[PDB]
């Protein structure tokens, strides 16, 4: 829904309030997002590198 | 996870508190002779 | 056991260490006088030169 970026996408249990669209912790990263079909809470974790 | 990372250190902490240890009882036991 | 605030110098340390790395991850998001913070955005929406 214009929020892009790259990772990997697993199933969550976090509880969204019934409004909001996504998700940040700290210093401004997101790390949930909610699909506007299913209306599921999806978790974002980055590609492994090192 | 932004491309920084944490490394372990090479010491673990059974391994600190065994030197703790050996440290305890050498200068429990022996005095200071075994300095 | 009971007294707390005794590992001053520890606590601080850690508190130092870790407010320096949020600030700097905090610093990813400024114009720096740039049109945006975002890299694609600026990226997908103005011409290359
Ligand atoms: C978005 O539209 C689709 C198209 O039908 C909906 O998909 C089905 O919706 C019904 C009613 O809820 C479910 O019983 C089906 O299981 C859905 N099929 C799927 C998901 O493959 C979908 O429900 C709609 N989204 C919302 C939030 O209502």
């Amino acid at each position: 829904n214009g929020l892009t970026g790259t990772g990997v996408l697993t199933e969550s249990n976090k509880k969204f309030l019934p409004f909001q669209q996504f998700g940040r912790d700290i210093a401004d990263t997101t790390d949930a997002v909610r699909d506007p079909q299913t209306l599921e809470i999806l978790d974002i974790t980055p590609c492994s590198f090192g | 996870f932004n491309g920084l990372t944490v490394l372990p250190p090479l010491l673990t902490d059974e391994m600190i508190a065994q030197y703790t240890s050996a440290l305890l009882a050498g200068t429990i036991t022996s005095g200071w002779t075994f300095g | 056991s009971s007294t707390a605030s005794a590992l001053g110098k520890l606590q601080d340390v850690v508190n130092q260490n870790a407010q320096a790395l949020n600030t700097l991850v905090k610093q990813l998001s400024s114009n720096f006088g740039a049109i945006s913070s975002v890299l694609n955005d600026i990226l997908s929406r103005l011409d290359p030169p």
